[PDB]
């Protein structure tokens, strides 16, 4: 490609009546910066009208619209695709160049765009129009399942993906999508190894995708209290071997180092996890996983100042606003004033979208208790706050009574709420003691204002 | 089709719901909003301007739902504090506080007759409390996961319920019995409302599709592609010609109830919109959200 | 049918699954495996 | 540690008011994460920079990893580890003004560190949260490295 680029740089300056030179310019720059190819097609579109009045072939408008499809010019790319379809339809005599295939690919990109233009009805219609004329096509039949998969992972998505594999078992994309199906329900933890090892035959080898799927599914087995049984150490070693193997054959793969940092953090090297995660961050930090793995290291070293922002940024994406896992990771060792009262605000924001989780209902009570003990033990503070703390403690006690009746828990029984009840009892006693102090401060301020008013009367 | 009023910093904390009147009983001119700052602000939309009339407090936790009685100028506000407090827009005072304990308190549902108040229950049932009683009159025995949305029909003939897994439960407020169970969604239903004629039922699930079903024969009237994020709030135009849709992507699309086409879209909100509601005539479209800015959208 | 070979032979796939895995830059394992072995030597 | 600030930036405009000198130019750069302004002045002659280039600016109170707080004097004959080994442009200055949007009642929310590297000025304007390590009359470094990306 370097010699071709140099040759294009030579043909660009001079003008020996260049017509297709810019076409070759853009054909290489599609992998590189997407604006160079757009510029080349922009100039190539107008260079085809001086020799004769010949309409632009649909293949160039189609490719420029494809270039714009990745960009924010969704409407402009839509116009390009529609005009390409119009032009390709006019090719009644270009049976050798197969205008039909050109229309098929243009419509494929157009349906991909409509699926991306918040219009899945038109995307379904267009992809079906491709199906009705060419059932031997895979990508349309695979995107249809993706569309049905948004509503749920048990609808026609799970059926179409397997029908697409059954028609082409040598399609790595379809088989990987098959493995992706089992990811919704992780009950297939150990058993997904088999279905992920179907196309691990040497003919398909080497495939980094499936190997990293194995590494992930092997990492998921971690975070268990059975490590002392020499079971999770072996799992760490196996996954580490997988990551080393995918590292030797591919040193530039970021996910291998991502997992290596994950396990090393699991090995207790957080001081040494930042260095490994640094290369992954510097390569491309716009992946949802790194913002959290790094925030874990920051929140581990008593740096919530550098962890809350990382959790906010991952939520800046247009997929949700209140995720449960991010907020769960948000409150780890928060004890400061701006990290308790506000922590309640974010906890309530999270529970608003799905209150059915027990961990939220337990953490809200814990932070309520922390504030109450933080205002009813060593304070001697404002009075209205002593009035509100008893209400907060009563709500916490009601949640203590309610949480005890729930059957299932966070893979750990909550029978240890008794100490919380005793804590709230002695907190009630301390509150009934400190309300008298509140009244004493009230009479103190009253006599202070009186002894100031007398001086003002003197003046 | 544009924006008339722009209330900057309408609240200290994010607004999760908005209530505006439709009748002439001193409700269409006053806007009641509920935010997470424990401020039940009674805004009076007087002189085509959003002016504050009352500032009601008392809720321990942030307001989750606000609605204005259809045949009555009073209002009420619920929260997750299990203390559903009734209010009055005639005096800015509290009528009562239904202690829907211990945690069993969700969005409100004013009856069209303004005599019953439906509230979701964590056990999956729908408790129907009395407005002037406060005691649990009768509970719908349709268990499951949880009630995420409850809506009363304008003329009081049906009642639907949004579950956590896309389960519409068509009840009968005329007899208190489950008639249909529409399960066309697998996503948690955020909110829903009845058509002004009680014939169409829009569902705001977390799939981005506005699947408008029918209530008379419990069938789907058409799948409408909504926004890219989750549709949070949805309301019908009082004259019954269009319906707005609030999503989680700073987009206020006004979809057509007849042609299933977006007739206009607003992008004035910097954050996600949580509440959208019409005026008494359907020209002004009030909106709230995490931006904490009340936008009044005029569509003549 | 010929429609299959008619499209896969003229199209161009600039990005696929594996492309997403490697960084667009040059980050070799010399600065990675070094620490990966140092951590193992201390243990 | 001594890392008083750490963040990636990108160049967006050079000498908007016309290049005054011949070896120094204004770099009206912007951040990528903390969203902070930057008016650094680098020696364009020895260390050329063009628009769109990104670099990892790190204001550090010392050049040693252990952080021994050097007195401040040119002592090239030194075998101790130095953080400058992985930076192509390092400077040494002394912050002289920390302006902010303070009021009579509520604390400031956005500060502005003004540091002078012996003549080369630099304003690190942004929020008042990450500028806690800057105090008037204190020595600091720059430690910037251009990113190949």
């Amino acid at each position: 490609r370097d010699i071709a680029k140099g040759h294009l740089k030579k043909v660009t300056e001079q003008y020996p009546d260049d017509v297709e030179a810019w076409i070759e310019l853009a054909q290489i720059l599609e992998q590189t910066d997407i604006q160079g190819a757009l510029s080349a097609y922009g100039t190539a579109t107008r260079i085809l009208q001086e020799k004769v009045q010949a309409d632009v072939p649909p293949e160039i408008l189609n490719n420029v619209g494809a270039l714009h499809f990745r960009l924010g010019n969704l409407g402009e790319a839509k116009k390009y695709f529609l005009a390409s379809l119009d032009r390709a339809k006019a090719e009644a005599e270009h049976d050798e160049h197969y205008y039909n295939a050109i229309s098929v690919t243009t419509s494929y990109n157009l349906a991909r765009l409509y699926e991306a233009m918040c219009e899945f009805h038109e995307a379904e219609k267009l992809y079906k129009n491709i199906l009705r004329e060419h059932p031997n096509y895979v990508d349309c039949y695979l995107r249809l399942g993706a569309m049905a998969r948004d509503k749920g992972n048990f609808y026609e998505a799970s059926d179409w993906f397997k029908e697409a594999l059954q028609i082409n078992q040598d399609h790595p994309d379809a088989w990987s999508l098959i493995g992706n199906l089992h990811l919704a329900k992780q009950e297939w933890g150990p058993g997904q190894k088999k279905f992920e090892r179907i196309l691990k035959q040497p003919s398909t080898q080497s495939d980094t995708y499936s190997m990293l799927a194995l590494g992930n599914v092997w990492l998921q087995t971690l975070h268990q209290p059975t490590r002392d049984r020499e079971k999770e150490k072996r799992h760490q070693d196996r996954a580490l071997a997988i990551y080393k193997q995918v590292l030797r054959n591919d040193a530039k793969n970021l996910y291998a180092a991502n997992g290596i940092g994950a396990v090393l953090a699991h090995k207790g090297y957080f001081r040494e996890a930042r260095d490994v995660f640094a290369q992954v961050r510097e390569a491309t930090a716009d992946i949802s996983d790194v913002w959290l793995n790094l925030a874990h290291i920051y929140v581990e070293q008593k740096q919530y100042i550098s962890a809350v922002q990382m959790y906010e940024n991952c939520l800046r994406k247009f997929y949700k606003h209140q995720n449960t896992e991010v907020v769960l990771y948000l409150a780890r060792a928060l004890f400061k004033c701006g990290k308790l009262q506000e922590c309640k605000q974010t906890l309530l924001k999270a529970r608003h979208v799905a209150p059915s989780d027990t961990v939220l209902m337990f953490n809200v009570a814990l932070v309520l208790q922390r504030l109450a003990t933080s205002v009813l033990k060593d304070e001697k503070s404002n009075l209205k706050e002593v009035l509100n703390a008893v209400k907060e403690l009563e709500l916490a006690h009601r949640y203590f009574s309610y949480l005890s009746k729930v059957g299932d828990k966070m893979r750990f029984d909550l029978a240890l709420a008794a100490t919380e009840a005793r804590q709230c009892s002695d907190l009630l006693s301390q509150a009934q003691y400190h309300v008298a102090r509140a009244r004493k401060q009230d009479e103190e301020e009253r006599e202070l204002r009186a002894k100031q008013e007398q001086e003002k009367e003197l003046l | 089709y544009g924006i008339l009023f722009k209330q900057e910093q309408a609240h200290d904390d994010a607004i999760w719901s908005v209530a505006w009147g439709t009748n002439k009983k001193e409700n269409s001119e006053t806007v009641v909003t509920g935010s997470l700052d424990d401020l039940v602000k009674v805004w009076k939309w007087r002189d085509e301007r959003l002016d504050l009339q009352w500032s009601l407090e008392g809720h321990q936790l942030g307001v989750v739902s606000v609605d204005i009685s259809h045949t009555l100028p009073i209002a009420a506000s619920s929260s997750l504090d299990a203390h559903i407090r009734l209010w009055d827009l005639e005096n800015g005072k509290q009528i009562k506080s239904i202690d829907a304990g211990p945690v069993d308190a969700w969005t409100l549902a004013f009856s069209p007759d303004s005599q019953y108040l439906a509230t979701g229950t964590h056990v999956g049932k729908v408790n129907i409390f009395g407005v002037e009683s406060g005691k649990k009159e009768y509970s719908l025995d349709t268990r499951g996961k949880f009630i995420l949305s409850i809506a009363y029909s304008p003329d009081g003939k049906y009642l639907a319920s949004g579950a956590i897994d896309g389960i519409i439960n068509i009840f009968d407020i005329a007899t208190g019995k489950l008639l249909h169970t529409l399960e066309g969604h697998a996503m948690p239903i955020r909110s829903l409302t009845f058509s002004p004629d009680s014939q169409l039922l829009v569902t705001a699930s977390d799939d981005g599709y506005i699947k408008i079903y029918d209530v008379q024969h419990a069938n789907l009237a058409g799948t409408l592609s909504g926004h890219a994020s989750w549709v949070l709030n949805v309301a019908f135009c009082p004259d019954d010609t269009h319906f707005v849709s609030s999503s989680s992507d700073k987009s206020v699309k006004v979809w057509d109830v007849g042609t299933r086409t977006c007739v206009h879209t607003f992008f004035d909100h910097q954050d996600q919109v949580w509440g959208v509601k019409y005026n008494g005539n359907g020209s002004k479209i009030v909106s709230v959200g995490d931006d904490q800015e009340i936008h009044i959208y005029d569509c003549p | 049918v010929d429609v299959t070979r008619d499209i896969v032979s003229r199209e161009r796939v600039w990005r696929t699954r594996t492309t997403i895995l490697q960084s667009t830059g040059k980050n070799f394992s010399k600065n990675i495996f070094a620490i990966l072995q140092s951590v193992k030597a201390r243990e | 540690a001594g890392i008083l600030f750490e963040d990636i930036f990108d160049v967006k405009d050079i000498d908007p008011e016309g290049k005054k000198f011949d070896r120094v130019s204004r770099l009206h750069c912007e951040s990528e994460s903390f969203k902070m302004d930057l008016i650094l002045d680098v020696n364009i002659q020895i260390y050329p920079v063009d628009l769109g280039d990104k670099f990892r600016l790190v204001i550090a109170s010392t050049l040693y990893e252990d952080g021994t707080l050097d007195d401040g004097e040119y002592n090239p004959t030194d075998d101790r580890p130095s953080r400058a080994d992985q930076f192509e442009y390092v400077m040494y200055g002394k912050v002289y003004r920390i302006e902010g949007d303070e009021t009579s009642t509520e604390a400031a929310t956005r500060l502005s560190a003004y540091v002078s590297y012996g003549g080369l000025l630099m304003r690190l304007q942004g929020d008042a949260n990450n500028l806690h390590g800057f105090e008037v009359d204190s020595r600091v470094y720059l430690l910037m490295k251009k990113l190949a990306f």
